[PDB]
């Protein structure tokens, strides 16, 4: 376990689950979240081959695996998954005795009731923690960066939110959400790849696709004239291996596969973009707090790391925005590991201690109090 | 309700007779003074079978007594019990005192230990000619000296220099045995047994079933206890110029002897030792030509364990890099040099009627090979040792009555409970079954005896879920040794996941890999590293021909008459030694000692425990509890009823009491809630 | 018998079939498999002259006996023939009573169910043996070499198969099946000798051949220009002793009869060969776990002898395979008492007691149960 | 030729090729695709015995014959074989000179780029056509059909696409493609035909088990009381005649080698099924118009004759998909003649004039305008 009772701050966030513990700067357990089960009749035995996979062994045998993410768009599907990488998480990784420390879990904003309901029962009820609180993933980014105050444009495997935070205040009134997340970027990018020749349709695939899209993709200043001049010739076409020795040919999908976060019409979906959704999460504030955020709007998440984000952004905002007005974006390039960072802080750096769910409350008033207290 | 014991960190229990409190919230004073707000009634002595209180405070009361009394006070219970004083007995192994023993049958045989020795004698001159007593102790109880005081008082007693000869051999054993362990800078060396035969009382016979040798030690070591006390000693060179003539190194330059960094021990010196044991060799009768090829032959183990093996499929083969070491190791055990190489790196022993093939073995099997070669030479170096040493001993003239002795390792802690602990651990674990049978069948005497209708196990469920079944952890573990690849973790995971439930035993914590078992002598995790590494072990035929036909003559003779599971082996080995044991008298003595101080008049109530719960006497006190404690006679239980408020009166005044024959087989809690209404 | 009730081993394989207890390194009973009748009329009174002729006798006497090879192609013929090899290897060979020890037999995949269900009946209920169990030849071989996990390339005279074996499981969908075997190599011999001049029609003449294509053939690298400078020079033409005493010289034939092996159009089937159905079998896996097989590819059974076979195999696959691709093929030398073997472990040395079947349900559910257990 | 100007409509498909006139109902021109090549050897002098074999003589002579199919799951892989296709339907069947009428071709949805860019550039390049265009198999259901909108559910011997389309729309964000096609039931039915103990390895088999397959296969209501019971009593066991003359039995493998259809773990792929294909592309349309479809979903293309297929796929949408909602699946029974029927209006009967693609401006454009146009 831990050498102090200092508390324990996890996001779970769908895709790749980070843990660790409070007043550290450093996450010390780190992997992708998916649930694995053996599809195939096996025949030889004494090698394990128990039919609970997860994490990190489970990217090792993962052509035999079917594949199970948990977590979608920020909803929990399945409770048994969560049991089990959460168990996992626990008695594996960190080796600790969870009636030892509080947790801090954490959420997109908008996600249903029942859900936070959920998890605020099973870690009480299963594991008997001590304490237990949930924050939202649109503050703590700040907390990660320094207190600039400013819109936060968080973007996971999960979801995209845009939250306002002035001051010391947030503006619930206008928050957004959008879906456009990881997962249909690799999706958009397994319809994408089928135009040149090459062919993915298993879900073992898409681990490997998700390579791909985690390497070769950026996003190009001007989404025409690279367009017409990647069709005019090859400077762009690169090359990468498949596992088994192949080489596959990328052509102008190197930047196709997330140009469509600033053009959500070619994955169907009938939405703003995300550039538009922050302008108009903006344009619902008041006139007078305003000029701060277009200086202090902030990215996070690991969907905002193609090498071009920044410019694009900004050419964006400042064509849509009116004009005699300083624009400036922070990225951090801590940014894929923002959120804990801020976990880091708010657990263990603050007052936070009656602020705590402790467990005589959830045992005199159930599991809806975390509606009440927490925000 | 005043008077008890009171259960505290340094008096584990601490007999407080103070104030009657509350049945739980116990607040009174105490010998320490005031206490706090549960231990039970209190109440030097010889025997506390009479004890109103069979309890552990009674026991380490009586304990410290006879401690500060100065008394070795030995319980009957059918098995004696004495303590290592670290002083002069006198008047107590003196002559007169063993006139004494020889004569005085009731009185004497309370503290002494030669009055036990010369029952047994007369047991043994009673025509139960398979006798035998267990010596419990641990690493410095003095059994030796026991031992020796025993044979002694046998000698006073029977009659008939076999004690001399027997002392010059010890050195001899113990320098090929003994080792540093957590417990002893110089420990044991293994199970070792004795046999005096006797000629009608003239016991003119010896004998020695020495088994169960420590083989995991020639190249498995983690700990101080890595350098044999003979592989020391050669280690410290003990000749110049034949040190050249065996190309001898460093003690760090044997990578099979540089395990856990104790090359140089403040226990031993070792060229010293070594001449001692030169001259204890001449005093066996070992030719000096036989000391050379001795001495050789561990020079020989040594450059094999310096032999590296290597990695076309390289996956198959080894190279040579160092080569001085194999060539050396060659002409040390005089054989060719490409024939020792081939017999290492082919296995090749694949027939089937007339064809033959040549099975060329992967890397980490040749290692395995080397390790298994080194396996047989050691051991069949101890085993000529042991022929040269039963040679010099000399048996009797066909004799048909012996009394025997046994000394072996019994249950220890450690840091980690490694798979040569844990083989100690299953044969402790098999002794204290053989004690438990034996002290239930003394029990069920008892019984009979006074007609007494008295109406463990788990032990045997133990040695069951351990080994016993076609499904155990021993065969759990010699399965998985087989079939590749399989990985440690992945060992303890199927450990855990069959017999999960339903033992004293179960899985570790939020750990990497151990297995918790709790045995008699208490709850030990032992940390699953590499057991699936120790017990793997192989036996080849062209290893044991190339063993046989070598040019080397005492090497031939060490392998002239030329199933692959360390833990099937060890269970086939204790399983003869119990049989063995089986078929004779048995008779227990437990040798405590005052560890703590190593001098007189001093006390370790948790040595004292860990004493009393390895030796199984706390166990044996349970289950002696467990069956009727209280006994005592009609005008005994008429005087405790006349005390408190004649066999009929007393069952008037009283009405689990079993009134025998002549005693009441009553219980030791019965004893003592007739004491507290004798208070109250 | 046996001093333990250790289960009963034997492969009858249509070929050589082997025999042996459990827990051995070595198999104790070896013959070749052959039922012989007399053909001729008898005079001489007192020679024995029984009609039923089998292994290690039939081939002292195989001058003046006909030929009845009872196992085909994996398949077998007639039910009388196996009824005698069964008796005549267990009571004459390993004196065993049957009725002692349980047994393990094996097959080739995709083998008729009547026939498994046929040889799951006769043991039991004309042996009374206690308990049965039926392998595949394409898994042992992996617990012969120790678990290496690959493509198990393993040919004998009935048949030959391609089995995947990944981590613990099989991948049923991929498997290969080709009739290639030792006999098809020894009736191309035939009429090959007959291009000499020699000339052989009889059945008594077959283990005659088998005898030639034992000793004298080897695998060429090149399949061009061997075949044209054996054409040009007696390099290669060795010689032979028929057991009159006669000396057959062997032309460019020593070559050129397992040289089909990787061209099986002479012989007129249709297939691949076996090198291209080893690649259209690792190309029906999945793209996750194919680098492995091409490591732990591992040859067995005694058609596979020829000296050359890995250096062709390997040179196949890495001229068709992809190309920065670490090629590697086991060739353990005692492949030929390869899967007898692995049927030594896998009797004895595991938990395999309640996976026989006991010979209860046998008599409570007939003889397709062996079809629902053992696979 | 032909008596007027009207376009030329065939659909290549990889399995029977059709094709005819413009404005008719019925095609002309009916063979199966395939490519022969003699294998053995000839001697007799002066029957032909030309080495391209194609189409209805090459059913004929298939015994000693290779096979070639050159369309594989839609995709085209050698273009000899196509060269060779196209004109033998041209010249010989419809013996129509190319360069006279417009032609129609067609595709699956999400076939790879590079083989429209070669189906464009060759009929224009080595034929003369006046004018091209490509179709989608996905849209002429409903013109074949009659105006109902919604799912068309067509699987031939290629592939398996679902696509939604309504009231004149069609939905590019949620269309679906598996491979489970006709020649995957073939080769389930290789490896369950073999179970029984007949055996099929050679490819002149492989129309003889499409015959059986086209016989006496249909499509059990439930899949657990029917494998039962078939195995409890003969009364499913019927009979069938090879060429030879043999008799052949078939067991419960009725109805088993089309069950995969419905449960797709049988042969290894990972995928859904193609239920819950249909139900799962429904589900990422919108929820307003989603109640058509359930009421308008079509099937086609000749796999889905299968005499249950319409009871089976309604029972388990109806336990699929959400309750009270009218479910109504359209069979029409020349649905194995149903594209070519679709092109048979589209080309004539419409404005379709200008929307060919006029040779001219392929003359200027190259091939990839066929990217830019058709779809
Ligand atoms: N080049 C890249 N570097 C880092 N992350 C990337 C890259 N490309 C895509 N990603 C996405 O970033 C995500 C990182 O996890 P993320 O979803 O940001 O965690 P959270 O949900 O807690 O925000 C992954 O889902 C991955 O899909
Ligand atoms: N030189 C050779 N050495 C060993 N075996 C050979 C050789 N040449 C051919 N063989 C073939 O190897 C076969 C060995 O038996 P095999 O069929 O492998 O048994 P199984 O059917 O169990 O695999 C024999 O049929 C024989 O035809
Ligand atoms: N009983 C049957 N009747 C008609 N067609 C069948 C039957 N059984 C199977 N089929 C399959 O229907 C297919 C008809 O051609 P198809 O592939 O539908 O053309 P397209 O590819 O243009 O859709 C053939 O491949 C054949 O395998
Ligand atoms: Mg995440
Ligand atoms: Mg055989
Ligand atoms: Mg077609």
């Amino acid at each position: 376990d831990e050498d102090e009772t200092t508390a324990l701050v996890c996001d779970n966030g769908s895709g790749l689950v980070k843990a660790g513990f409070a007043g550290d700067d450093a996450p010390r357990a780190v992997f992708p979240s998916i649930v694995g089960r053996p599809r195939h009749q096996g025949v030889m035995v004494g090698m394990g081959q128990k039919d609970s996979y997860v994490g990190d062994e489970a990217q090792s045998k993962r052509g035999i695996l079917t594949l199970k993410y948990p977590i979608e768009h920020g909803i929990i599907t399945n409770w048994d998954d969560m049991e089990k990488i959460w168990h996992h998480t626990f008695y594996n990784e960190l080796r600790v005795a969870p009636e030892e420390h509080p947790t801090l879990l954490t959420e997109a904003p908008l996600n249903p009731k029942a859900n936070r309901e959920k998890m605020t029962q099973i870690m009480f009820e299963t594991f008997n923690v001590p304490a237990m609180y949930v924050a939202i993933q649109a503050v703590l980014s700040l907390y990660a960066s320094g207190r600039t105050t400013g819109i936060v444009l968080d973007s996971g495997d999960g979801v995209t939110h845009n939250v306002p935070i002035y001051e010391g205040y947030a503006l619930p009134h206008a928050i957004m959400r959008l879906d456009l997340a990881g997962r249909d970027l690799t999706d958009y990018l397994m319809k994408i790849l089928t135009e040149r020749g090459y062919s993915f349709v298993t879900t073992a695939e898409r681990e490997i696709v998700r390579d791909i899209k985690e390497k070769l993709c950026y996003v190009a200043l001007d989404f025409e004239n690279e367009m017409a001049t990647a069709a005019s010739s090859s400077s762009l076409e690169k090359s990468y291996e498949l596992p088994d020795g192949q080489v596959i040919t990328i052509g102008n999908e190197r930047f196709r596969c997330p140009e469509t976060l600033f053009q959500p019409s070619f994955i169907g979906m009938e939405s703003a973009g995300i550039h538009e959704t922050t302008y108009n999460s903006i344009m619902k504030c008041d006139i007078d707090i305003r000029k701060d955020l277009y200086a202090n709007n902030v990215m996070s998440g690991g969907t905002t790391m193609y090498p071009g984000i920044a410019d694009r952004m900004q050419k964006e905002i400042t064509a849509l925005a009116p004009s005699t007005m300083k624009i400036k974006i922070i990225a951090p390039p801590e940014r894929k590991y923002s959120v804990w960072i801020g976990g880091s802080i708010l657990a263990s750096l603050s007052t936070f201690q009656q602020m705590w769910i402790t467990k005589q409350e959830y045992d005199e008033a159930g599991p809806s109090i975390v509606h009440r207290k927490c925000f | 309700g005043s008077p008890a014991w009171v259960e505290d960190v340094e008096t584990v229990w601490i007999e407080a007779t103070v104030v009657k409190l509350d049945g739980d919230a116990i607040t009174a004073r105490t010998v320490n003074g005031d206490l706090v707000e549960a231990l039970p009634r209190d109440e030097g002595v010889d025997d506390m079978t009479k004890l109103s209180y069979l309890h552990e405070p009674g026991v380490l009361h009586n304990l410290y007594t006879r401690f500060k009394h100065d008394e070795i006070y030995t319980f009957t219970g059918n098995i004696l019990i004495a303590v290592n004083p670290f002083t002069r007995l006198p008047h107590l192994f003196n002559t007169y005192m063993m006139k004494q023993y020889q004569d005085a049958q009731p009185g004497d045989l309370n503290p002494h230990v030669y009055s036990v020795a010369d029952a047994a004698y007369k047991a043994m001159m009673e025509e139960m000619k398979s006798q035998a007593i267990l010596v419990s102790g641990e690493s410095g109880a003095g059994k030796t000296e026991t031992t020796k005081q025993i044979m002694q008082y046998l000698a006073f007693v029977g009659g008939r220099s076999v004690e001399q000869q027997v002392l010059q051999s010890n050195p001899l054993l113990e320098a090929f045995g003994n080792a540093k362990t957590v417990r002893n800078n110089n420990s044991s060396r293994f199970g070792k047994f004795v046999e005096i035969q006797f000629n009608n009382g003239k016991i003119s016979g010896a004998a020695v079933r020495t088994y169960l040798l420590e083989r995991s030690r020639v190249t498995q070591i983690s700990s101080p206890e890595r350098n044999y006390h003979c592989f020391y000693q050669l280690v410290a060179g003990a000749s110049p110029e034949d040190a050249e003539r065996l190309k001898l190194g460093p003690p760090d330059s044997f990578h099979y002897l540089n395990q856990s960094k104790c090359v140089e021990v403040g226990a031993i010196d070792d060229c010293k030792e070594y001449q001692l044991t030169r001259e204890a060799m001449d005093i066996v009768g070992i030719t000096t030509e036989e000391q050379e090829a001795i001495f050789r032959t561990i020079a020989a183990v040594l450059h094999l364990g310096n032999i590296e093996f290597d990695s076309s499929d390289a996956s198959e083969v080894s190279t040579e890099k160092s080569k001085f070491h194999l060539k050396a190791a060659a002409e040390m055990l005089m054989c060719d040099e490409q024939m020792l190489e081939k017999s290492l790196t082919t296995r090749i022993m694949k027939a089937t009627r007339t064809e033959s093939i040549t099975k060329i073995l992967n890397k980490s099997q040749a290692t395995d090979n080397r390790d298994s070669i080194a396996k047989t030479i050691y051991a069949k170096l101890f085993d000529w040792l042991v022929n040269k040493v039963n040679k010099s001993i000399g048996q009797d003239p066909h004799s048909t009555v012996l009394i025997g002795v046994l000394d072996i390792y019994g249950f220890e802690s450690f840091e980690i409970n490694s798979f040569e602990q844990f083989c100690i651990n299953l044969t402790n674990e098999k002794l204290q079954q053989h004690f438990n049978t034996h002290v239930f069948k003394m029990e069920q005497a008892e019984y009979r005896k006074e007609e007494i209708n008295w109406d463990f196990v788990d032990n045997i469920d133990v040695l069951d879920l351990i080994e016993k079944k076609p499904l155990g952890i021993i065969a759990l573990l010699d399965e998985a040794c087989m079939l590749p690849r399989s990985t440690a973790e992945s060992f303890a995971r199927k450990l855990g996941d069959t017999f999960n439930n339903h033992r004293r035993f179960s899985k570790h914590k939020f750990k990497r890999t151990a297995f918790t078992i709790d045995h008699y002598a208490g709850q030990v995790e032992y940390r699953a590293d590499l057991f699936l590494e120790k017990n793997k072990d192989f036996v080849v035929p062209e290893h044991q021909q190339l063993l046989h036909a070598s040019r080397c003559a005492f090497v031939s003779g060490l392998f002239p008459a030329d199933f692959m599971s360390i833990g099937s082996q060890f269970k086939l080995q204790l399983a003869a030694l119990m049989e063995t044991l089986k078929l004779t008298a048995p008779h227990y003595i437990r040798c405590v000692k005052p560890n703590m101080q190593l001098k007189p008049q001093i006390f370790e109530n948790k040595n004292v425990l860990q004493q009393l719960r390895c030796s199984g006497v706390l166990e044996a006190v349970r289950i002696s509890c467990a069956g009727f404690p209280t006994r005592r006679t009609f005008e005994e239980f008429l005087d405790r009823f006349g005390l408190l408020h004649e066999k009929v009166a007393c069952q008037n005044l009283l009405e689990g009491y079993q009134i025998g024959k002549t005693k009441v087989f009553l219980r030791a809690g019965q004893m003592a809630i007739l004491d507290t209404l004798r208070s109250n």
